């Protein structure tokens, strides 16, 4: 009955400091060493370091150091990991993980890799120092089947619904996933394919909404001159 | 520092075998872990000390280390077994990881992605703005990889793209945007999108003219 329970997901501006903690249960608290992995939305693993709760003893990966401070309670079963002057690369999913690897670094004397064995179920941290704001939509004009759609720039916060036509237009319609910019604001596109003889007759207009800051705008995505 | 060399995507079907390779100097001397991450869970410990199995995973899993290459095979792959899937090994006490490895159970055939590159509108180069946007749709499998050209020189900057997502016809798309300044845009003849998908890459080209 080994599990380890995390903290609620948070929101912080860049320059400040953000704290997570880590609850672990189902064995004795200060047998194992407990360590921190993050995830970037769609990026891999990146390990930041352990600690020992018996001892207290923490070894951080290098990128880290300096900005990392990892800290333990025995009493409570709970480690904690505040990461300071953060930026907007920090926004990732933050594993809470059980390493059964005994390192030199925090007081073992024979040096034994096993691996993480246990990973809590994540913790969501995302820093943007932005507040709610509407989006800006820009055309993406076309030139048999021809492609189009709008660029619904710089919104905050997610999420942004987009149809085509107030629903007229459902085939070949789609709507991509939203990116964070490194200015803390949201940006997605909504593509639809449609046959080239209907560019000269069919008016084509995506509606976005942006619902946290009642912002409805409409846009139509006219050809371009040239061929 | 330390890394570890991992293919971005293997393909199988069901019922077949799986290898995922990790590449690494002298690899072989050192311990290696596999986990597995499921799309909207937690990673797992699939194999430790480079072939040992944790109670409860399947023995259709198994692990070799030798020479620089390490290798997690699965055997008569299902399609529960579609997942991300990591290396790891250990620098001086420091933790690394591979790049991860997409596994896909083909479940149709596969498909050539479609790539529309947009050059900026009008309206955003009046706007004193400029964004490239490259969408690219209908392959599978859901694995790409994007790669921006100033005329024949790669761009790193300004670069952002979205993981692949599936479509109402059950194949993916993606897409991958270029912030520049207008200045940018007309300083050069032509900006390139390389998309590769399963080792040929498919490239559009646009211009300021
Ligand atoms: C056995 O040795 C350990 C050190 O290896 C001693 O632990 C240390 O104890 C001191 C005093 O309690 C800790 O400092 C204090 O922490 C408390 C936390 O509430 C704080 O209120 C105090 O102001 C002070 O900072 C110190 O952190 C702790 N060190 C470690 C590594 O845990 C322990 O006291 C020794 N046992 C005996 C019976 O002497």
């Amino acid at each position: 009955q080994v599990q380890l329970v995390q903290s609620g997901a948070e929101v912080s501006k860049p320059g400040a400091s953000v704290k997570v903690s880590c609850k672990a249960s189902g064995y004795s608290f200060t047998s194992q060493s407990l360590g921190w992995v993050r995830q970037a939305p769609g990026q891999g693993l990146e390990w930041m370091g352990i600690i020992n709760p018996s001892g207290g003893i923490t070894n951080y990966a290098h990128k880290f150091q300096g900005r990392v401070t990892m800290t333990r309670d025995t009493s409570t079963s709970t480690v904690y990991m505040e990461l300071s002057s953060l930026r907007s690369e920090d926004t990732a999913l933050y594993y809470c993980v059980r390493d059964l690897s005994h390192y030199n670094e925090v007081g073992h004397d024979r040096a034994y890799y096993y691996g993480m064995d246990i990973w809590g179920q994540g913790t969501t941290v995302t820093v943007s120092s932005a507040s709610t704001k509407g989006p800006s939509v820009f055309p993406l004009a076309p030139s048999g089947t021809a492609a189009l759609g709008c660029l619904v720039k710089d919104y905050f916060p997610e999420p942004v619904t987009v149809s085509w036509n107030s629903g007229a237009l459902t085939s070949g319609v789609h709507t991509f996933p939203a990116v964070l910019q490194s200015s803390g604001l949201y940006s997605l596109s909504s593509v639809v394919t449609v046959p080239s003889s209907s560019l000269g007759t069919q008016t084509y207009i995506c509606n976005v909404n942006h619902k946290p800051s009642n912002t409805k705008v409409d846009k139509r995505v006219e050809p371009k001159s040239c061929h | 520092s330390y890394e570890l060399i991992q293919p971005p995507s293997v393909s199988v079907s069901p019922g077949q075998t799986a290898s995922i390779t990790c590449s690494g100097d002298k690899l072989g001397k050192k311990y290696t872990c596999w986990y597995q991450q499921k799309p909207g869970q937690s990673p797992v410990l699939v194999i430790y000390q480079d072939n040992k199995r944790p109670s409860g995973i399947p023995e259709r899993f198994s692990g070799s280390n030798s020479g620089n290459t390490a290798t997690l095979t699965i055997s008569g792959t299902q399609a529960m077994d579609e997942a991300d899937y990591y290396c790891q090994a250990w620098d001086s006490s420091a933790v690394v990881f591979g790049g991860g490895t997409k596994l896909t159970v083909l479940g149709q055939p596969k498909a050539a992605p479609s790539v529309t590159l947009f050059p900026p509108s009008s309206e955003e180069l009046q706007a004193n703005k400029a964004t490239l946007v490259c969408l690219i749709s209908d392959f599978y499998p859901g694995a790409v990889t994007v790669a921006w050209k100033a005329d024949s020189s790669p761009v790193k900057a300004g670069v952002e793209t979205t993981t692949p997502s599936k479509q109402s016809n059950n194949k993916y798309a993606a897409s991958s945007y270029l912030s520049l300044t207008p200045e940018q845009w007309k300083s050069h003849r032509s900006y390139s999108c390389q998309v590769t998908h399963e080792g040929s890459t498919v490239e559009k080209t646009v211009a300021p003219t």
